Formats: structure tokens, C-alpha cells, sequence
């Protein structure tokens, strides 16, 4: 979208893997 | 009188403005008043003698800049009145203060005197029909669409972490520091002088912010980066003179994690996030760990969220699912939630009207916010 | 309505406000004759002024009143003003206001004495003293830009941005046209063309105006002068005698770019302008590089703008786009600016008055100037 | 190899040298390299063509003086190498560089590149067995005998206030400004051109320093002195020609307190002294106010200490015991403490040995100084 500052390819979140 | 209300997202670094029910703020400009250093001999000069917004960004070199807000606490009240007047004026909004209700923002655990004097400005000097003051964390969660969430924010003035769970903000679990983007930029400036390149003026200070925004990253292991020798990357000024930054680019944002570098023992960003989850009740901790939301400008460093994960893995209990979420629109997250909050029909009940302010005073404003 | 009088050290220029070019143009000289006991026939003037001294040059001791933009003899300067008003312009100073010009970083007593002579002796209704560079920039049309002004009195630089002069970045220079004329006269004596008396000072000045030009590369021009004799031009004097010089055309104005020839131990005009721009704020250097304005007679050498472009680019970083504003009418740029300043309606409230001078004194001018 | 170690108190204006355990430095001379302007035709002249020390002071007019060090940061490294070689040579010390260890001095918060280049010169060009770089504030306290107290200093290069409480220097409270004696002397010269008596040459610049040292005073109330008219007191030059100084004598050293006069928005001496005390922790502030130590040559102006106290009374909290102490030999304060520090047995542990430098490099020097 429009406006000066964005970050491209950080991702929405960083998550640990879910174990059983 | 229920017109389309205005959303003034305050902050020491940047001030966002616009109307309710919009996707993104149309009016974003940095929060400072610029006044000229030099004498105007020649006629046909830049009139007014007070510069706010894009004029001040364009003509930095002339203007002795000074920030009215430090750590979400307005020091110079005359300067903020001029900025809020500039926001309302024809150069930005093109509307009167009398028509629209106002949505103001503040950091949590601020001085109550500043909140009272803020209300005084909007009700007396400007003639506002209704004012409402809100938190950053509650607005960030409105923008995402969640209810559960720990909001680790990092603006220019303040860093804090309010743990909300299913629409229940816990006021005593709030952890706050006065270490943030401005102090990192001030710490980078001090390093650049130790490297060689000196900057001292207030117009010259914003170059250091631009270097900090562009060329800075957080090392995953700082001891490993210390032992190794850096590459020394370059940067071009508006002048054109090249600057070898060196190790100061990675050591600058370490102020956020190690606040002992500036010489002021605080918790740190990662410790504030853990302490906020720990101060809350036992059964709420695992849900608060799963919903960690990021916001503000000082979360935009390269490898910030990766390091913030690793610090939580070090501190928090083992075998727990950590999820540090962070939307695409982190800078305008607080404004978007305010625009969403303003558009809802419940907004009419929450605000403080002018009639209610004239009758009661400051006590009614303190009651309605909490 | 108002009169503009650019009291230059060489050519004293004067005329009316709101005009294209000045009417009264003449060299500021006061030739007093050879006082011997023998008589003189059918009467004569005791002390000649202006073009009369230039016409009857052979006998008269030509003494300039202004030396390096500093009035040495005040009785001589008073006679030249009198010659400007009554003889040339043909109008009394009591009716018309009077705009004057001095170079920046001059003695503070000189403005006070200049103003005292205007009010007490000449009985002026209103007066003002402007900076020469500020008028030169105003003649060119731009509000922004540094002005490398260079006359026979004083070379100087005044960086200005968006109608805001930078008084501390000003750099006055002792090198000027008179020092170049004296240098040309010395190197003429080295090749068997001796000029001692002050009558020959104007001939060598006229040689300097015609033949001399700025070298693009000095070491290359010296090599070509030794090889070929095509560059060696000839100039005939007022007398039927004609003389030829080869090296001295390019070598004379090189003293501007290499002050070491004259024995001044100062910075050259190319790097003095650079040093002025570097003393300014870092954010407003690009516009000063873009608007490198020239003015005065010492900038009327052919190829000077090309040499300034070569040297400033060599000093400055490679990324910068250097550009010299060199108009056709840069010889009379200071007066044109004063005529445009006098023509504006805003300048009517900026004058000094007789009643204000009687209340305050000579010290009021320092407040009004800048 | 533990010989009687050499102390070299480095400075932009003056450089002072000798041996450890001496009461006063025997070898005090000015830090510049004079080189002859004029050509040497006649035989039996001054040989060498590079003049340092008393020969340069004796023969000012011949030599184009240039200072290698500005603001405690050497620009011309070849000239400083020649000065250090002149210090070690038979004309001053009469010793070899290989025998004695070296105590060098530098200002705080300098470029680290200069510190590495300083070490390279002492270890490789000279063959020093052991080197140690120290701060001016720590040495001044060694000289007095104290451990507590703020050290306000003001030489020709730098003005900096370092708060030290009971042998604990706080690096994040160290304030610094590039507004010292050289900038005051430069500002005095610019004022003397406004008065009338202009100076331009580099040998002629040292006359302004002599005028600054002798005939200057800092008034308590500057607004009261501005309203009153000065007496215009005289001073005789080395030639013989008299100079009426006027208001340039008292307004020149005002630069130290008002840095807006030269055109550079900085703190000033009095603000730096308060800011350094305020940046420290709450409990140490009252002890830091009670112990204030002055140093350097630019603290020797008339009514400087009286103005400093008035400014501290204005800024600092009310009802606090202020005490601005000083040594008798304010110019030799830093050297005496170095001579004391050198003669201590611990000095062997503090220094960087030649073997340690050859193994590690710049990192070991950055580990031992701070």
C-alpha cells in the first residue's frame, strides 16, 4: 500500500515449531 | 453533533493524523517544531518563522529543530499546541476543530498532569465537542482484529509491553522503559563521533536517524560479532561525503537489549516482554506467549524479531510455543485501531464530552480512560 | 523616487530606482595636479573628479579614496558623492532617498561615517546600506545561492538559502582587481615595459581588461606559450607606441587561483568559495553548489566560469552537480539588485529616517543592515 | 627495560614535555611547524627549513605557521611526527626514543583512528618499548591529590567536563565541545577587523593570541556591558603601532559561554559543567558540585571563575554548596599529574608494551587506555 516505510520479506511472524 | 471523528496518533518521533474509517493515515509527518537559526536579510524568504511537517523536512539546514515530546511526555506545551493547530490547519486536514470528535493517544503510565493539560488544550484553546484518550496496545490489537495479545511496542520515545487477554488489560502487569528509538539514534551519534564523523546540530541530528533507519541490523550473537572484524559498509549524505559506519551499525541497536551501554540500568526489550507475561496470572501465561504482537518503528531493525525470539527462548520456560507476530503495517498499527475504534458505535459512550468536562473537570477524564 | 549609488572602489556606479542600467558610470578617482610655483592659464579646477581625471591623466596624481572597500580619505569620497549627485545625475540628494552598498565584514565605523556624511553634510531624507552579494543575488533573480562577488576593492563570498543569509559562513578575501593590476604591472616591468607613475596604472588596467583571460590548465598554458607565439597578442597605447607580451595574459588573473604569486598566503577564489560552502549547514550545500553566482568586474575574464567549474568539482565530492551562474550583466549586478530592491513596495518601510537618526545616531544603521 | 619514563602532554596550542618525578615541565613550547615564506638568497642563513619551538617563536615573520592539531585531532600527521622527533632530539630532551617509556595524553571522545595512528608512530617510526595514553581529567586530579571532583578544562583545542567520583570516571556523562581558545582567538581576530585593525597572515595570527591572553575580560552581566559605552583601552603591538581595542576585548571570550556568536549551536562551558553533573546519578551530584576543578589556558580570563559560579547558581538546584577550585599552575596541571602517574609502580601494569602491540595490534591499545 501507499506511504514511505515498509519491510519486504520479514514475514508476519516468527514461530517455534509445534511438537506432539 | 456526531461528525466523522479525527484520529491524532501522538508520539515523540512521528505524529499520524486523519479521519475515521480509513485504511491508512493520509497525514504522516515528524513531530517537531522548526525555527530558523539565521537572519533573513533578503526579501521573499520562507514566511511564518515556525516550520512543521514537509516544509521543515525540506528546509532542515536553516531550522534549529527541537522535539516537544520526550518519552511520550510533552515538555514544551506551546510547541505541541502549534503542531496540533498545524494538523487542523489548511496545510494538512483542511477542517475545523469544532466539527469533529477527537481520538488522542498516549503511552501508558505517563504523568496525569500531562493528560489533564492535554485535555485543557483540546477543550479550551481548540473548541472540541468530544475527546477520548486511549492506549497503544489496545489500538494495535484492534488493527490486527485480535483480543488476546502482549503488545511489545517500540517507538521513538517509549518501549513497553501491556498484556491484554480477551479484552482485559492488566494495569499492574505493564512494564515500561524510557529507552527507545531516539536514545538508539543518540547512541549511534556518539559512536559516529568515536569513529570520526561528528554531528552536533539539531538539523544535523536527523541524518543520524536516516542512517539508523537504513543501515542497521541486530546480530544474533553479539560476542561472535565482536570477536570477528566487520566489513565497514558505506553511506552517502545529502552533502555527498561518504561515511564508513563500521561496527557502530550493529552495536547501536544493542541499547534496546542491553540498556547498560548508555549507562542506565533498565530491563531491556526482551526482559520487559518476559516480565509482562510473568507479572500476569498463572493460567494466562501460555496464551500470552502464543500471542506476542510487535509494533512501532524500533521493531523494524534487521534480525530484530529473530533475536527477540532467541531471548524469549533463553528466559521463558522450556517446551512452550513462542509466536512473535508482527503485521505488514507496524508503523501505522496504532492509528488503524484508533480509526476502527472511532468507526464503531460504542465510541460515542466512551468519550468525554465538552459539557461533561465543564461540569466535572479532570476527574471525569481520569474515570473514563480507566 | 529613490537613488541607488554603488560606491565601488574602482568604478563608482549610480542612477535611479526601477531602471535597467545605471546612468552615472565613472572611475572613483580624484586627480590633484603637480603643484609647482609656475602659474596656470585661463583658470582650472584645483581637484578633478571622475571622467575629467581620466581624460587629463598624464599630469594628475590619481589617488583612489576607497582602498580594499575601505574609505581612507573621506574628503575625497565626499567630492565623488558631490560629483555623482550634482554633475552626473543632475538632481539634489535632499529630495530623493539614497541606497548605498558596502562589502561584508567591513569596519563598523565606516558605515557610521558614511551615514553621518549623508545626513549631516548632504541632508538626505532616507538612506540604507546593503550587502553587495545580497544585491548581486537579487539581480540574478534567485533567493537561494552563494555569490562569489569580486571587484577591484574586495573579493568575498556570501552563502544564502531561501532568503536566509548565513553571516558566519561569509569569507572576505584581500585579493582583488587592483592587486591583479599591480601584479600585471610588475610582470610587464620584468619584460621591459616599465610603468611606475599612477597615469600608467590606468593603461595597465585597460590592458588587463582587454587581453587577459583565465587559463583552464596553467601548466599546459605555460607549455604552449614557450612553444608557439600565436597567443602573443599586441596592444597599442594612447600613445602611438605598441607592445607585445606572451606569458602575461594568462599569468595575471592566475593570481586569483594562486595567491602565492602576489605574496598573500591566502586561499584562492576557487577554494575560498568551497570553504564558504563547507562552513554552512550540511543539509543546504547542494543548492549552494547549484547556484554558485558570480558578480563584479574581476569575474569578467574569459573562461573564468570554466575554471571555477573545474576547481570546485575537484575540491567537492564526485556525486555533486556543480554549476556556475555567470550572466552577461555580472559586471553591474550589485547596482541592478539595488534598483530592484528600491523598486519593491516592502522596502518603503525598511528605510532609515531623519527623525530616527536624530534620536539614535550613527549606531542605528547596524540594526537596519543585518 | 624500565628507564625514567618520558611525559609528553599533547595539546593543540601548547605542547609540554620532560621526565617523570619532576616538579614542573622543563620543556614547554608551542605545537606548530613554521616553514619560511621568503626565498633565501644570501648564504649563512637559518638551515633546515622546518622550524619548531623557540626558533619558530623568535622568527615568526619569516615562517608560514600552521598548526597540525585542531580540537585535539591531528590533521597533518607528518608535522606531528616532526614535532615528536624535535621533542626527542638534542635541541630539547637529549635522549633516545628506544630507552624510555612514553606517557602520551589525549582529550576524551576523540576519533579512534587518530589513537591507532598515534600508537603506530610511537611503536614503529620511533622504537618505543612501552606506550600509555591517558585522559586530561584523571591526570589533573592526580596533580591536586584528590580523587573526587569534576574537571572542567579549556585549552586551545577542546573544552570538556569529566565527572569523577572517588576514582570512578563515568564515560556516559563526559560532555565535550569544540569551542576552546583557538576559536576564541579566531573570533577575536574577526572582531578586530570589525573594529578596523585587520590581521590575515599566519605569523600575524599569533599577535591576536597575545592580545587575547593580555587584554581581555569576561563581564558578569553581558547585557549591562552592552548598554554601557567602552573606554577603548590601548595595546602596543610587537612592531610599535598602537591599537585601540574597544568592545572586541570583552565580547571575544564570551564565545566560550555563548557558542551561538560564532554560528554553531553547542552547549557552552557553563552548560557542559552542569550537564556533566546532571548526567551522573543522584547521590553523587552534591559532591560533584562541591568539587569543581579548573584547568587549561582559556580558564585564565579576567572574571571567568566569577561568571562560571553565577551560571552554576542560575542553572543548578538552589541551596547547594558550589566550589570552583583550581591549581596555581593551571597550564601545568595535566603534566604534573602525568609525571606523578608515571613515577608510580602501578604504571608498569597500565602501559601497552611493544611486544604486546606486535602480537595483538590496535585492540590491545583500545583494551588498556579505556
Amino acid at each position: 500500500m501507499a506511504d514511505p516505510k515498509y519491510a519486504d520479506l520479514p514475514g508476519i511472524a516468527r514461530n517455534e515449531p509445534d511438537v506432539y | 453533533i456526531a461528525n466523522q471523528p479525527v484520529v491524532i496518533d501522538n508520539g515523540s518521533g512521528v505524529i499520524k493524523a486523519g479521519f475515521a474509517g480509513d485504511q491508512i493515515p493520509k497525514y504522516c509527518f515528524p513531530n517537531y517544531v522548526g525555527r530558523p537559526k539565521h537572519v533573513r536579510v533578503m526579501a521573499g524568504a520562507l514566511e511564518g518563522d515556525i516550520f512543521i511537517g514537509p516544509k521543515a523536512e525540506e528546509h532542515r539546514g536553516l531550522l534549529s529543530i527541537r522535539y516537544p515530546m520526550e518519552h511520550g511526555i510533552v515538555k514544551d506545551w506551546n510547541d505541541m499546541e502549534r503542531i496540533w493547530q498545524y494538523v487542523y490547519s489548511k496545510e494538512q486536514l483542511q477542517t475545523f476543530s469544532e466539527e469533529h470528535p477527537v481520538l488522542l493517544t498516549e503511552a501508558p503510565l505517563n504523568p496525569r498532569k500531562n493528560r489533564e493539560r492535554a485535555a485543557e488544550v483540546f477543550f479550551e484553546t481548540f473548541n472540541v465537542p468530544a475527546l477520548f484518550i486511549s492506549m497503544q496496545a489496545v489500538l494495535s490489537l484492534y488493527a490486527t482484529g485480535r483480543t488476546t495479545g502482549v503488545v511489545l511496542d517500540s517507538g521513538d520515545g517509549v518501549t513497553h509491553a501491556v498484556p491484554i487477554y480477551e479484552g482485559f488489560a492488566m494495569p499492574h502487569s505493564i512494564m515500561r522503559i524510557d529507552i527507545a528509538g531516539r536514545d538508539v539514534s543518540r547512541f549511534l551519534r556518539l559512536y559516529l563521533r568515536k569513529e570520526g564523523y561528528d554531528f552536533h546540530s539539531s538539523s544535523e541530528f536527523e541524518i543520524v536517524k536516516a542512517i539508523k533507519e537504513r543501515a542497521c541490523y541486530l546480530s544474533i550473537n553479539p560476542q561472535k560479532d565482536e570477536t570477528l572484524e566487520t566489513e565497514k559498509a558505506q553511506y552517502y549524505l545529502p552533502d555527498g561525503s561518504t561515511i564508513e559506519i563500521g561496527p557502530s551499525r550493529f552495536r547501536a541497536p544493542e541499547l534496546l537489549f542491553r540498556p547498560d551501554l548508555i549507562g542506565e540500568e533498565s530491563e531491556g526489550i526482551h526482559e520487559v516482554l518476559v516480565f509482562a507475561i510473568q507479572k500476569s496470572d498463572m493460567d494466562l501465561r501460555r496464551t500470552l506467549f502464543s500471542n506476542i504482537v510487535l509494533s512501532g518503528g524500533s521493531t523494524l531493525f534487521k534480525g530484530f524479531g529473530d533475536r527477540l525470539l532467541s531471548e524469549v527462548k533463553k528466559l521463558a520456560p522450556k517446551d512452550v510455543k513462542i509466536r512473535i507476530s508482527a503485521p505488514q503495517e507496524r508503523l501505522y498499527s496504532t492509528w488503524i485501531g484508533g480509526s476502527i475504534l472511532a468507526s464503531l458505535d460504542t465510541f460515542k459512550k466512551m468519550w468525554v464530552s465538552k459539557k461533561e468536562y465543564e461540569e466535572d473537570g479532570a476527574r471525569s477524564i481520569h474515570r473514563k480512560t480507566f | 523616487a529613490a537613488l541607488v549609488v554603488d560606491n565601488g572602489s574602482g568604478m563608482c556606479k549610480a542612477g535611479f530606482a526601477g531602471d535597467d542600467a545605471p546612468r552615472a558610470v565613472f572611475p572613483s578617482i580624484v586627480g590633484r595636479p603637480r603643484h609647482q610655483g609656475v602659474m596656470v592659464g585661463m583658470g582650472q579646477k584645483d581637484s578633478y573628479v571622475g571622467d575629467e581625471a581620466q581624460s587629463k591623466r598624464g599630469i594628475l596624481t590619481l589617488k583612489y579614496p576607497i582602498e580594499h572597500g575601505i574609505v581612507t580619505n573621506w574628503d575625497d569620497m565626499e567630492k565623488i558623492w558631490h560629483h555623482t549627485f550634482y554633475n552626473e545625475l543632475r538632481v539634489a540628494p535632499e529630495e530623493h532617498p539614497v541606497l548605498l552598498t558596502e562589502a561584508p565584514l567591513n569596519p563598523k565605523a565606516n558605515r557610521e561615517k558614511m551615514t553621518q556624511i549623508m545626513f549631516e553634510t548632504f541632508n538626505t531624507p532616507a538612506m540604507y546600506v546593503a550587502i553587495q552579494a545580497v544585491l548581486s543575488l537579487y539581480a540574478s533573480g534567485r533567493t537561494t545561492g552563494i555569490v562569489m562577488d569580486s571587484g577591484d576593492g574586495v573579493t568575498h563570498t556570501v552563502p544564502i538559502y531561501e532568503g536566509y543569509a548565513l553571516p558566519h559562513a561569509i569569507l572576505r578575501l584581500d585579493l582583488a582587481g587592483r592587486d591583479l593590476t599591480d601584479y600585471l604591472m610588475k610582470i610587464l616591468t620584468e619584460r621591459g615595459y616599465s610603468f611606475t607613475t599612477t597615469a600608467e596604472r590606468e593603461i595597465v588596467r585597460d590592458i588587463k581588461e582587454k587581453l587577459c583571460y583565465v587559463a583552464l590548465d596553467f601548466e599546459q598554458e605555460m607549455a604552449t606559450a614557450a612553444s608557439s607565439s600565436s597567443l602573443e597578442k599586441s596592444y597599442e597605447l594612447p600613445d602611438g607606441q605598441v607592445i607585445t607580451i606572451g606569458n602575461e595574459r594568462f599569468r595575471c588573473p592566475e593570481a586569483l587561483f594562486q595567491p602565492s604569486f602576489l605574496g598573500m598566503e591566502s586561499c584562492g577564489i576557487h577554494e575560498t568559495t568551497f570553504n564558504s560552502i563547507m562552513k554552512c549547514d550540511v543539509d543546504i550545500r547542494k543548492d549552494l553548489y547549484a547556484n554558485t553566482v558570480l558578480s563584479g568586474g574581476t569575474t569578467m575574464y574569459p573562461g573564468i566560469a570554466d575554471r571555477m567549474q573545474k576547481e570546485i568539482t575537484a575540491l567537492a565530492p564526485s556525486t555533486m552537480k556543480i554549476k556556475i551562474i555567470a550572466p552577461p550583466e555580472r559586471k553591474y549586478s550589485v547596482w541592478i539588485g539595488g534598483s530592484i530592491l528600491a523598486s519593491l513596495s516592502t522596502f518603503q518601510q525598511m528605510w532609515i529616517s531623519k527623525q530616527e537618526y536624530d534620536e539614535s545616531g550613527p549606531s542605528i544603521v547596524h540594526r537596519k543592515c543585518f
